[PDB]
RNA sequence: UAAGGUGAUAUGAACCGUUAUAACCGGCGAUUUCCGAAUGGGGAAACCCAGUGUGUUUCGACACACUAUCAUUAACUGAAUCCAUAGGUUAAUGAGGCGAACCGGGGGAACUGAAACAUCUAAGUACCCCGAGGAAAAGAAAUCAACCGAGAUUCCCCCAG
RNA sequence: UUUUGUAUAAUGGGUCAGCGACUUAUAUUCUGUAGCAAGGUUAACCGAAUAGGGGAGCCGAAGGGAAACCGAGUCUUAACUGGGCGUUAAGUUGCAGGGUAUAGACCCGAAACCCGGUGAUCUAGCCAUGGGCAGGUUGAAGGUUGGGUAACACUAACUGGAGGACCGAACCGACUAAUGUUGAAAAAUUAGCGGAUGACUUGUGGCUGGGGGUGAAAGGCCAAUCAAACCGGGAGAUAGCU
RNA sequence: GUUUAUUAAAAACACAGCACUGUGCAAACACGAAAGUGGACGUAUACGGUGUGACGCCUGCCCGGUGCCGGAAGGUUAAUU
RNA sequence: UGAGCCUUGAUGGAAGUGUGGACGCCAGUCUGCAUGGCUUUAAUGUUUGAUGUUCUAACGUUGACCCGUAAUCCGGGUUGCGGACAGUGUCUGGUGGGUAGUUUGACUGGGGCGGUCU
RNA sequence: GCUUGACUGCGAGCGUGACGGCGCGAGCAGGUGCGAAAGCAGGUCAUAGUGAUCCGGUGGUUCUGAAUGGAAGGGCCAUC
């Protein structure tokens, strides 16, 4: 009445559970071939490792992204003119390159996969607001402005 | 006869009825085979009861690591 | 150790010895046919038949010597199936059988008694099977005691018929 | 000897010689005897071994009550009476004996039960492989041919050669009578008698093991043994019987 | 044809035939603690067990009792919890 | 298909016309759904006992094939058929002259039948 | 008519039995009933109407209760 799947099978348990579960099925079956499970003491800590180092990312992990909103904030206003134009629109095309890539202006490299704008941005030249959105858990902020030239 | 992992029995007794019987009573466990072993596959012990259910708590390894080492 | 001596039922013949390698006694050896665990295979026991090596060889031969089976290890070979195992070969160790009793253990009667007989007794005796020693077995408290304490096992006398 | 009773014609003994049956161990109790005495005595063991040492312990000087308990008293009963059992009985340890107990327990003797081995060279079945059956008889099925049928059946002869078939030696078996009955013989001899190509008969070797085998069945046979073989053991079974 | 070897050879045993019953094959059944073996290198026209005993004409009534075969709804009922 | 916890219900989004299951002292109310402006007890989750379904994976295989192997044994492997059955061990109710151990009195004008045993 | 002596605890001394046991019994103690009282009553006129032991069951009691306090169990008394 004790094992650790991890592999689900239609059992009412995922990952290995580690309460009560049927016992006599696995000693021919379950354990030869299919999924061993021995929740003796053990087996059992050895299977932590497998899992404890997958949370490690919520303390570690997070931080090596969270640290987004963070390194770019402060940043020097983005001098990136879309091309004002047009008696008082523009030409410049404003949706996911210059919102990104007005990192690199000076080096540093993001993607744009990470943007946080419903409504495509109303091709303008004022201040150009980007929250950043790299990952769920971490959201940043940015600016995009545009000059005339 | 075998239940290998553990002794087995066989040993004798008088089975009494209503007061006495002075009659003989003996050969008990089991029997059973083929047990998957983690390591290669398989060989057929014939353990028995209190003997298939000590392989559980134990090994499997370990309760081999005698019928072959002694 | 020694004047004798060649075992006995019978001398006798032919001999060996008297100083110190004649006997005779004790120790260590050499040899030790065939059968018998019998072990190269077989077999109505003391017989029959082979393989592979050998020396002397008037160089066919004689006899000799090795070759059972298991277990441990070693190396080499090695199936269905890549592997790996199973299996196979070789080699070195070792066992095997006898043995009187005591000893541990596995199996275990009945007559008999109960003035019948089933519980019960006889008796865990007889017996049969396995094992080991010179003794075996047991043995340093999950012992006992009774509010005091003793201090592993074993054997002896008491406690008690 | 056994009996109420035996010369008894009821039992035992031909005779002689030798052997042949109340023992032994420990325990308990009486008797005699010795030691010591309200005390007597040690056990194992130690040992300058029958000493001496060792008094663990056993018995007696107190008993009553189911006991706690009390105590020359105590139980009984609510009873302080009476009644039961006790209270100025010397025991104890050896030694020898009478008896008892546990033992084989004066000696001899069952029919039997249980355990382990030896036996299918007899016999009963069965397996494998070999052998035997003088002679004479009867004469089925099948066929050839003639007849005959449209064709067959049917038939007549001839050939053919069957059969737990016939007669009868060998061989196998045993129905009858006599003899034998301390035999020639622990089942036969003599004269007859049944089967004799068959469920036949026989040589050699093999397989079934005792509560087991085998059995055309009688409880028959399993080595002159069978309602449970032989040998050894439990075993000196038990024997209110002789 | 067989039988009491060694007092019974028979009307007894056997027999071919008949009937009942069981057995689907790893058969029933038997030997065997088991493995295994026989049945049978057979397979229901086969194998076993029981009774009757060529053949002829036959084999009547009873299922209350016991046994066996089927049913198994309901009553009673073991270990077990 | 029973029963335990107990989860959601009936006792102890604002009117009207209707459909269904509920029971009766009966003349009735209960209760979901369109348009219209705690216990008595039921369902789902379950836990667990029952029968019955199917599956493979223990287990069987006196089916076939492959090796060990110029084996009918055995073992391994593949494959098939069977399958939580069969079968085994412990426990338990039957049945049980198949076998075993025994009992089955005495008195008595022998014994037995009869009768009697205080 | 009235009642519960078909009482409880003992018992001088006897009878009868191999024994187990069985029977008779005045008198004593505590409490009873009947009688004014002497007194009678410890089952029926007497003699048959019965079953030893063991194993237990029920009630009572500080008798005992395995370290101690209890308890189980044992004794004792009553009874099946
Ligand atoms: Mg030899
Ligand atoms: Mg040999
Ligand atoms: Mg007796
Ligand atoms: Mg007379
Ligand atoms: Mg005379
Ligand atoms: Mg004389
Ligand atoms: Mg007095
Ligand atoms: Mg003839
Ligand atoms: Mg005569
Ligand atoms: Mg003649
Ligand atoms: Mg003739
Ligand atoms: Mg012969
Ligand atoms: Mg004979
Ligand atoms: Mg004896
Ligand atoms: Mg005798
Ligand atoms: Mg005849
Ligand atoms: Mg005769
Ligand atoms: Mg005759
Ligand atoms: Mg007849
Ligand atoms: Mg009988
Ligand atoms: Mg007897
Ligand atoms: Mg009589
Ligand atoms: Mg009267």
């Amino acid at each position: 009445m004790q094992v650790i799947l991890l592999d689900k099978v239609a059992n009412l348990g995922s990952l290995g559970d580690q309460v009560n579960v049927k016992a006599g099925y696995a000693r021919n079956f379950l354990v030869p071939q299919g999924k061993a499970v021995p929740a003796t003491k053990k087996n059992i800590e050895f299977f932590e490792a497998r899992r404890a180092e997958l949370e490690a990312k919520l303390a570690e992990v997070l931080a090596a992204a969270n640290a987004r909103a963070e390194k770019i904030n402060a940043l020097e206003t983005v001098t990136i003119a879309s091309k004002a134009g047009d008696e008082g629109k523009l030409f410049g095309s404003i949706g996911t390159r210059d919102i990104a890539d007005a990192v690199t202006a000076a080096g540093v490299e993001v993607a744009k996969s990470e943007v946080r704008l419903p409504n495509g941005v109303l091709r303008t030249t004022g201040e150009h607001e980007v929250s950043f959105q790299v990952h769920s858990e971490v959201f940043a902020k940015v600016i995009v402005n545009v000059v005339a030239e | 006869m075998k239940k290998d992992i553990h002794p087995k029995y066989e040993e004798i007794t008088a089975s009494c009825s209503c007061g006495n019987v002075m009659k003989i009573r003996s050969t008990v466990g089991h029997d059973l085979n083929l047990d998957v072993c983690s390591k290669c596959h398989p060989f057929f012990t014939g353990k028995q009861r209190d003997v298939a259910t000590g392989g559980r708590v134990d090994r499997f390894n370990k309760r081999f690591n005698i019928p072959g080492s002694k």
